[PDB]
């Protein structure tokens, strides 16, 4: 789930 | 295995009621990731309805216990120790998509028998109801007797309302 | 019918657990009793395990408005509730005989639901612990302390016990 | 049958759960003894638990309507509906045992399906809490606001405790 | 009711397992005929397997207290506390018919839970198991030591065997 | 798998109710990590309800066995014969996490049949609560006394309070 | 009642399976008519499948007992004790329909536990083999040795059949 | 798989009830290792309630029918036809740890049916009671008189009891 | 009672299945029946699906050991033994309603165990089949081949075509 | 796979209740292991309560068609089909241990419907029973009648009576 | 009784499913009152669903047998077997009230196991489904080929309807 | 696999109940030994009890399809489809064991509903029967009056039977 | 249910 | 059920 | 069931 | 249960 | 049960 | 239970 | 199962 | 179960 | 769970 | 579980 | 109910 | 199922 979780 | 992938990018899933076994296998997956890169942070993403206070509890300790600093994303549904554990993200990192719903209460158990064994297990009960209202107040920021007022009931809440009252930080979009 | 016999010279037998119904028929017996005659004892045969709080304490308040008094006679087991509507007759008439048994313990619940509704079911049991305790002490002789801790787990005795107790008064023999 | 002997006096046994059995019973015993004499008053002893509140409300009803006034006695315990219909009682007329207990607490009840169909179970209930409500506090004397407050839970009280609270008139004692 | 005709006759029948039911309409029917009549002996007819031994002791402290002797009859079996009771009945009228069955043993009982509640269980059954035996022993005449040691296990008797170890005193026959 | 790859770094979870199938495991892992490196210490993860407690001691006996030094780590909740393992580990290596629960209590179980029977259980139980009882006092410091007063019903503590009892020697943080 | 009716007229009915209750009644209505009249004789009407030895035997030894001669009539099936107790009927007197049928055989039980308690149980049952397949030889004018062999497995016998055997002394026909 | 290794060790683990498929892999894994060294001894680890007397003499029989000698380590509990098992290792080297626990006792069984049938069954467990204590009279050195007394009821010893009582011969400590 | 209505008209209505309870009340009544009266005739109402082989023949028997001649009347349906019954009716006073069902065929059992066992309720059954089969063919005149043939499967017949069989005589019209 | 080892030196396990799957795999094995090698013996393991019949003859069918000599060994019990089976080995080379138990008896089956249904089960079981007793006859030496005789009931056979009888040929000892 | 007293005035009432029992009860009336009084007509009252074949027309041949007319009142719903009867009402003297509903459909069954069995009911239900449609046309007015179109699947109709289709003669208004 | 090299050698196991699973496996397999080698024949061992008959066809409709010649083996038990089955192997080449046994008999199947519905099922399932029998007759040679009348009811036979029946060809023995 | 029935 | 059974 | 039995 | 309920 | 009880 | 209860 | 199937 | 059996 | 287990 | 079992 | 029902 | 399917 990046940006930005990765 | 998908999972096993993410896990690979450091990423947790956390996506069913949790028991001891979640529990266990989360605790687990944090230290491994810990100690391959005591640096990187770890992503730990929620999709519960909650479960176990011990458990939910092994898996807080753990977030705290390690180095890499632990980011939370709710997505679906993130309910009791589930928001718990969401708010228990790294400040500044606790996230959210638009239509998320998380959900905050009080503790739910049981007692048969004597009077005393009732008492027994009232007591246990009503001081974890307090160590986790203690501790939701100081990742949130609200006061005590506010954690303590609205978790009385099933406490719904959307993103939005997630982000206005401190359980998350930032809502994903775009 | 046999009982309906004895209800004819003022005797009322409780040889069954307690409920409601067993309350209530207990109940309206003595009042009726009282009200055919205020005078002429009754006597309350017990044989019981014991069972609802509310529907002994209901039999016990009926026990104490009439002013008939109430005599009671265990005969095989007077346990709980039972053991305590026994220490209820009336001072000087509370028998038992010779292989009679009497247990004393303190109430039995449960709560299941939410810590709030676990406290509240909690504080219940535990208040209605100390009123019947109160009142057992007041009735045998025993300080409440002494009660307290006596009725802690399943507290057995033979008929010999429960007089030195001051549970009953006296034993019948021949 | 007792009971029966205990109607001839113009007394009514509520001791078990209120269902519309029950309720059409009582409604009628209530209009039968109105019938027979509509100047003698008439006793209700309650020791139920409570049960449906459109039940109760038949009873409540025919309380009000007949024009003897009745009386109420809780012995053993008087909760929910019960504690209503005790509370229903002819004002200077309700009465409690020494050791009785009395709860109140707000309407219980389920919805299933479609949300327009939960919305409409939900809207009736609500709606009942209200009128029992409102009734309450014009029998106690207590504030709306402090009966909404004091119900929200389930609120076990005192035979003294509700005296004070202005649900019964007076302990019946010796 | 064919029974109750025996009732008129003073014989009282024991032909079921004894429960606190039975042990309380036999009491009362020795209570009953002794009142009728305290010199007219009373007939108790035995053919049960047994059951709750505070139920039997309630039955067994009545023979003793009233004045009328009460003789026993073992027809079919007397098993368990229904053998005890036969043994009770007035010395050199305690009878069984050619083929009748008697056996003893020792008390059947449970416990769970806590070591502590299994040991209040166990000292219970064990103390019951002497209070019984040494009745036994005084009934039949057979030392102490003996009745323990036979009534280890199940101890089926015919009889004739039963005359010879003194549980009853004639066997009926024509 | 996540668990074995803990093991390759003399890691045992014991995170699942104790029967004989997990006791067996744990046994099995310890002799062999003692086989494969008679002095690198030995982690022992617990987050367990307890179980059996013939299950407990070959765990326990296993311990004491080896060579190597077995730490204990308490994540989530260390009850019953948990609890007693958890207070097994190497004097001065018992850990707990910051929210870990550890309740201590009495060993449970069953009794059927004859009273010789219920007695052989009886003992049985009754030696085991001692022989436990005399360890956990040896391995806490506190007084045999204490340890019987303490453990009779359930004792729940945080870390801080399985601190002060002395079932832990350090609770780890960050 | 029509049995009532046929009761009048010294007609006992057995059929139904052979238990306690139904033993009990039938004692006790034989026992009956044999106080109203020692002289006139009394017809047991048999259509059972059988049932319990000991019940059975209760029957048998009050069909000794008393002075009344006591015929039996097979109507429909007389099976296992129920054959006995025809069997048993006064010589002479024994009847049977055309198309009755009458089945010998042994005793069924069961054992359970320890292998001491089957061998009590196995001692008992072999035991009541040959009680009873003594007194089939006496009644029927079988040697035992022939006796023991026709009951070893379900024996089926028409009227005709059981007359040339010795069960019964004569065939009703019209 | 941890077991596996330890069969790559010459280590058989018996630690559930024995039912015919654990005593068939026993029986194999015994054969097995018999066949790579008929010199290496072998080791029975144990942990077991016990189970079927047929099952478990297939193990017996082939501990003895190979050269290797086989050791027995009773950890944790080893009881009925495992305590058996245990005593049967290779005298001198017969284990058990420091809290250890053997049960020894008499076989358990069930019989259904004719009394025939019943007696077969009652011949063979009766058999079978003796054939098992002759063998641990001769492992033991106890005289058979005293097995079979000892065995009567379930018979719970300490490792140090088992040690003094001949069922092992050393206790492994550190 | 409308049935005792009929009873005092002699007439009996067997419309249940046939069990024992049914047979025995059926051949009380008709033993009865015939006692009041051994001239006047009596009247057999049917409408059963059958039942019991050894029920009916109780029946059976009964109607021809008494005086009075037995009318049957088939309403309805007369099944199996029921149609058996209906045959069974006095020769010339065997009627049937217009649409009255009429259905023959074999017997119905069961067999379990051991092949012996299997056979001796083979032969019984079997017996059974022809005993019947040979009442049927001299109840309506056709040969036993014929009956042995027609009735191997269920044979549903028609009132003309029982009365065309010679299961009946005569159709009841207006 | 320990069993797939000995499957790889022509050894199989029947080691559980014989059905068709059962049977299947051992017919299997047993065709596979004559493919590879119609010279080398192969060696059946029997620890077996029995079975299907059909089951059983499937599998001795295939010992006798294929060449190599199949010997059988009896470990635990041979019961039943079993025991058959093992009967069944290769003259000479049918063994047991010594605390074997090996027991036959007669087919079991049922039989529900029709008595020509009842008729066609029972001809078969009897006509299945003769089949395996002249088989037995033929492999024991034991005439017919012997057979028929020794197995009407459960028939227990220790290793040396097994021998005796010519169930086996010799007991492996060491 | 409310139905009694509707019975002194000649009125039946057919308020259930029509099983043997309710059958033989309207059956029974029908004699009754036609004995009473073969000239007055009867009513039956009719609110079924329908029920069994032959019990319908066990009640539909008494109907027509019986010297006394028969009208039939459709009150509520006349479905199958109750459409059945109300048709077969005296012609002119069928009713049904305004919002009365009356349903035809062909008869429903069952057929299990062998072919030639499920033939067996097969014919018999088509049978009676023809049997049924030509009365119902013949009743009605309606030529076969409609009466068996239109009972090809539930047919309901209103008074109106029924009317129009020959079922009822005329509609109670008022 | 076992049965996965049986399969390399062209051997397909019919060897469990006949289902849709069962059917759509073998019929896979022989499409697909077909394919590698449209010339070597196949082989289809069989024990099996039957099943769907449309399930069996499916199997008997690609046995015929395909080029190379299936040959049967019946082995253990052949029985309903599965005897059909046998009988459809390729002519000359059906075998069966010296104790298998061969079971033929008519289809077996239920209807419930309406008659209509009932029809369609009975037509369906006799249609069935003829197309099975006239196979049936085709392959034995026997005439179809034959067929349908061998397979009324279940007729069981031997390999010696079948093979005069015409089902199989020859008798595998040695 | 009289008129007319009865 | 007469004319004639009664 | 008499002639007697009564 | 009077005085005074009756 | 009388010749003695009662 | 008299003498004396009643 | 040969000779001769295979 | 060797020797003789393998 | 190092520093210190491991 | 050795010395001495290994 | 009255007044007036009845 | 070739020939033709495949």
């Amino acid at each position: 789930f990046s940006p930005x979780a990765p | 295995d998908i999972y096993s992938r993410l896990l690979k990018d450091r990423i947790i899933m956390l996506g069913s009621a949790i028991d001891d076994n979640v529990a266990n296998s989360i605790v687990s997956q944090l230290l491994f990731l810990a100690a391959e890169d005591p640096e990187k942070e770890i992503s730990l993403y929620i999709n519960s309805p909650g479960g176990s206070i011990t458990a939910g509890m092994a898996i807080y300790d753990t977030m705290q216990f390690i180095k890499p600093k632990v980011s939370t994303i709710c997505i679906g549904m993130a309910a009791s120790m589930g928001a718990f554990l969401l708010a228990a993200g790294e400040k500044g990192k606790r996230y959210a998509l638009p239509n998320s719903e998380v959900m905050i209460h009080q503790p739910l158990g049981g007692a048969q028998g004597q009077a005393t064994e009732i008492e027994i297990a009232a007591k246990r009960i009503l001081l974890l109801r307090d160590k986790l209202n203690k501790v939701l107040a100081e990742r949130t920021g609200q006061p005590l007797e506010v954690i303590e007022r609205d978790t009385d009931r099933d406490n719904f809440k959307s993103a939005e309302e997630a982000l206005e009252y401190g359980l998350i930080d930032k809502i994903l979009t775009h």
